[PDB]
């Protein structure tokens, strides 16, 4: 739908992917 | 009165809590971010060592 999302329970085990949104401190531009 | 007193000071901890535990939350996905990506450096700098034989 698209509305208010309380981001609190968030530990996904292993979420290395392009998600696990908002703050992630991962880096913007990569190799190339 | 004393008992609503008490009602919200258990309330303000029950607060505090929460916002220790979102914080430390966001701290170790950001950890996870980092495994992965010193892994990579890994394989990667792997791969021209094994490169350096020819």
């Amino acid at each position: 739908f698209g509305a208010k999302l309380p981001w609190r329970s968030d530990y996904v085990p292993l979420l290395s992917l392009p998600q696990r949104p908002r703050f992630t401190a991962q880096d913007f531009r990569q190799r190339g | 009165w004393d008992e609503h007193d008490n009602r919200t000071r258990l309330a303000e901890r029950i607060d505090t809590v929460n916002r220790w535990k979102e914080t430390l939350d966001k701290c170790l996905t950001d950890l996870d971010a980092e495994i992965d990506s010193l892994a990579q450096a890994k394989e990667s700098a792997e791969q021209n060592l094994q490169a350096k034989n020819l």
